[PDB]
């Protein structure tokens, strides 16, 4: 099970830059819901098949 | 239901054009005077002006 959100490397927390986070920060949460309103959804695509 | 609390003072933006109004910002000293609001129902846009 993978959990995905959107984050901005300039206005992110310290954990999200070294890949040790579990819960989105305030900037990442607000940006994620703002991009969700505009109609953005991620999907995972396997390469070999 | 309450939707927003308009801040008393306008924020500061030295070189920025858009500012996503979070809970951690810096305010100036000039007061903020809201005069009206406008809703666009074709694209679901809200504007507050003053």
């Amino acid at each position: 099970i993978v959990t995905i959100w959107v984050y901005d490397p300039e206005s992110a927390s310290t954990e999200e830059l070294i890949w040790t986070a579990k819960k989105p920060s305030l900037s990442s949460r607000v940006l994620t819901k703002q991009m969700n309103t505009l109609g953005q959804r991620p999907f995972i695509f396997t390469v070999e098949k | 239901n309450i939707l927003y609390k308009i801040p008393e003072f306008i924020p500061e933006a030295k070189e920025l054009d858009f500012l996503v109004l979070l809970d951690t910002v810096t305010y100036t000293n000039t007061p903020m005077t809201p005069k009206g609001l406008f809703f666009n129902t074709l694209n679901n846009m809200l504007y507050i002006w003053g």
